[PDB]
């Protein structure tokens, strides 16, 4: 359960918006401009390390 | 002037008001959701109308039994007048009629649709769909520009059906911009006059978590309200309807 | 070492089928356009909304996009697309930008601070100049509190800056919050009349409705392809699924918060959504004086 | 009392930075500092931090 608990709060955790106007990559990549793109991704990528 | 006359009394929500937070599907999940639901077991204001305007508030679920069509719209603003926004909602035997004209209302509107309105004029949106009415619930909200309606039809055998009921998004938005609405009265149905009844229900939304079981199905099947008592809200922070002997943070 | 992704190898488009056009004309040609204060909001929806209208119009002095890409525009799909047109001074239109702030911006309208879309303005002083004065465009510069994003407040309110009420009369602390733009072909860019549009999206979970034009190519099932239905864009393998979907709508997710199952802009078919095959790599080699094999 | 303030003429630019303009009669300060000059214009944009 402990095991199953921790993988579950991992992937949960992969839509966490971390200050991020959007938890997906994709839409953000295709959405946005590249120096505000940067930005939340840069923001995200310190949420999910 | 006023011809029409309401009497009122107080009674218990059960668990009714179970909405569907959002269109999207699930299934064999258990899911928790903050929106502006109704409060389980709240007290529900019944109207009965004899041949009277009522706030609005965050949000209405207005439920009704009758049987022969004597409810038959909704209308929504804020001065009820021709000089502020309104929505207007006429369910005929052939379709649903939405109106966000500037009518000006009557003091008793009641209901050809002479008698609702007096005059029509510049208006802002329009949709005609397949009628709503064919237990009849339904949930208004307007929070985030949009308008949405939550419908649902049940059968009747005594009172209210205690068991859950959910209501399900079908006339969907109407994209207005509806203003400050801060008001809500009800549209009965007369004929072309010896007697008349009606039994409103009306209920307010609030903000609260509640958490939703979604069956293999996908059809909600059970929630609980988190800040009804401990019990609900140790099932909410366990996110389990059944819970094990011991003591819980 | 590394991993193994299966790359995906075709393109499927499936944007719902409307095959129509946008207002997109009577937003920006309209004969006589509206007040800041009095600004028109039109709800363009039902679209296919191409954009290289916007661009075969006359060159826009500040067409600057903040919340989407503008070369992205056609690509991605948008519920409600709104067109606000008003007439400001061409200084006033930096204004008009989410998180700034101004006399236009805070008491006449005032742009959402996360807002998205597209600003367009455009010099339109070829006819807007006349002799007896362009008194009809007007500006608010007195409200009693900052305005809420995207109000609107064309009621005249006397403003009562002392402790008595000015009375709808004229004296000490008593002046009319509108003021009357003053628009004369000679003068500079600053006092120049500007035709300014706002785009405002709402990217939600409700249908497209507006989408700028894109053929879907055909489906292709038990293969790895990218899917672009409704501006949900991914990467995965189209299978026949066995759930059955209310009609609510198409967005299926599973447990672990992802898009399991969606259904398409033509059949109502439900589809699910498996990721494409990965792993990782292992290299098993012997000690490297022994061989080199691995 | 900054009601003054807003009973004269209305401002080009009244700008609060570090303080919102509508807690200014809510709040206490500890010191007040009136700086008085005349600038162009175009050069009020450059008077601030
Ligand atoms: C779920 O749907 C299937 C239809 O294939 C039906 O046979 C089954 O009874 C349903 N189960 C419930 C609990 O509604």
């Amino acid at each position: 359960n402990h095991n199953a608990q921790a993988l579950n709060t991992l992937v949960k955790q992969l839509s966490s918006k971390f200050g991020a106007i959007s938890s997906v990559l994709n839409d953000i990549l295709s959405r946005l401009d590249p120096p505000e793109a940067e930005v939340q991704i840069d923001r995200l990528i310190t949420g999910r390390l | 002037v006023n011809l029409i006359t309401r009497t009122q009394s107080y009674t218990n929500s059960f668990t009714r008001g179970v909405y569907y937070p959002d269109k999207v599907f699930r299934s064999s999940v258990l899911h928790s959701t903050h929106d502006l639901f109704l409060p389980f077991f709240s007290n529900v204001t019944w109207f009965h109308a004899i041949h009277p305007a009522l706030p609005f508030n965050d949000g209405v679920y207005f439920a009704s039994t009758e049987k022969s069509n004597i409810i038959r719209g909704w209308i929504f603003g804020t001065t009820l007048d021709s000089k502020t926004q309104s929505l207007l909602i006429v369910n005929n035997a052939t379709n649903v009629v939405i109106k966000v004209c500037e009518f000006q209302f009557c003091n008793d509107p009641f209901l050809s649709e002479f008698r609702v309105y007096s005059s029509a004029n510049n208006c802002t949106f329009e949709y005609v769909s397949q009628p709503f009415l064919m237990l009849r619930e339904f949930v208004f909200k307007n929070i985030d520009g949009y308008f949405k309606i939550y419908s649902k039809h049940t059968p009747i055998n005594l009172e209210r059906d205690l068991p859950q009921g959910f209501s399900a998004l079908e006339p969907l938005v109407d994209l207005p911009i509806g203003i400050n609405i801060t008001r809500f009265q009800t549209l009965l149905a007369l004929h072309r006059w010896t007697a008349g009844a009606a039994a409103y229900y009306v209920g307010y939304l609030q903000p609260r978590t509640f958490l939703l079981k979604y069956n293999e199905n996908g059809t909600i099947t059970d929630a609980v309200d988190c800040a009804l008592d401990p019990l609900s809200e140790t099932k909410c922070t366990l996110k389990s309807f059944t819970v094990e002997k011991g003591i819980y943070q | 070492t590394s991993n193994f992704r299966v790359q995906p190898t075709e393109s499927i488009v499936r944007f719902p089928n409307i095959t129509n056009l946008c207002p997109f004309h009577e937003v920006f040609n309209a004969t006589t356009f509206a007040s800041v204060y009095a600004w028109n909001r039109k709800r363009i929806s039902n679209c296919v909304a191409d954009y290289s209208v916007i661009y075969n119009f006359a060159p826009f002095f500040a067409f600057k996009c903040y919340g989407v890409s503008p070369t992205k525009l056609n690509d991605l799909c948008f519920t409600n697309v709104y067109a606000d047109s008003f007439v400001i001074r061409g200084n006033e239109v930096s204004q008009i930008a989410p998180g700034q702030t101004g006399n236009i911006a805070d008491y006449n309208y005032k742009l959402p601070d996360d807002f998205t879309g597209c600003v367009i303005a455009w010099n339109s002083n070829k006819l807007d100049s006349k002799p007896s004065g362009n008194y009809n465009y007007l500006y608010r510069l007195l409200r009693k509190s900052k305005l809420k994003p995207f109000e609107r407040d064309i009621s005249t309110e006397i403003y009562q800056a002392g402790n008595k009420p000015c009375n709808g009369v004229a004296g000490p602390n008593c002046y009319s919050p509108l003021q009357s733009y003053g628009f004369r072909p000679t003068y500079g860019v600053g006092h120049q009349p500007y035709r300014v549009v706002v785009l405002s999206f709402e990217l939600l979970h409700a249908p497209a409705t507006v989408c700028g034009p894109k053929k879907s190519t055909n489906l292709v099932k038990n293969k790895c392809v990218n899917f672009n239905f409704n501006g949900l864009t991914g990467t995965g393998v189209l299978t026949e699924s066995n759930k059955k979907f209310l009609p609510f709508q198409q967005f299926g997710r599973d447990i672990a918060d992802t898009t399991d199952a969606v259904r398409d802009p033509q059949t109502l078919e439900i589809l699910d959504i498996t990721p494409c095959s990965f792993g990782g790599v292992s290299v098993i080699t012997p000690g490297t004086n022994t061989s080199n094999q691995v």
